[PDB]
């Protein structure tokens, strides 16, 4: 199909941008911004709560995650209640998960607050995170272009 | 298999 533009990338995640139905496996405070071994730790530490916290009964928060311009907003499904809200400059992260394709992970949160928040989806995982790669790029894509602008003014 | 974001900003 088309391949993806700047402009297209725009109007997807401007304003409200798009969501998905996932569930809140939990969050864990890291060490470092960044790293796929320091989150795939993460994510097992918290899918083995999960699974004690289930043999005792309990479920995972049902969720949606919300990806726009504005970062990541992680919405109570119920209540529609924002839960956590992170801007995109303060996610440093996004994790795949290679044991489960229904799941992946982010850290997020400024110095010293490093969180991995680790996230099952509902269908695959993938899309979800490749619309985070190009949130990203596209933000990135068009700070660059206006950093390109100014070096021409002068 | 993850990556990450050019755009952070930790301060
Ligand atoms: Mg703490
Ligand atoms: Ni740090
Ligand atoms: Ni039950």
């Amino acid at each position: 199909g088309p391949e993806k533009t700047d402009e297209y990338l725009l109007a997807r995640f401007k304003g409200d941008g798009v969501k998905y139905k996932a569930k809140l496996i939990g969050i864990d405070d890291v060490p470092d911004a960044r790293g796929d071994k320091m989150s795939q730790d993460s994510m097992m530490k918290l899918k083995g709560m999960a699974a004690a916290g289930r043999s005792q009964g309990q479920h995972k928060q049902r969720i949606w995650v919300n990806i726009s311009l504005s970062g990541i907003k992680i919405i109570d499904e119920k209540t529609g209640v924002i839960e956590h809200e992170h801007p995109v400059n303060k996610i440093s992260f996004i994790a795949r998960d290679v044991t489960d394709n229904r799941a992946f992970g982010y850290v997020c949160g400024g110095e010293g607050q490093h969180q991995f928040f680790a996230i099952k989806t509902g269908q695959q995982a993938e899309p979800l995170v490749v619309d985070l790669k190009d949130l990203f790029q596209v933000i990135y894509n068009v700070k660059k272009k206006e950093e390109e602008k100014k070096k021409i003014e002068e | 298999n993850g990556f990450d974001n050019p755009n952070y900003q930790p301060q």
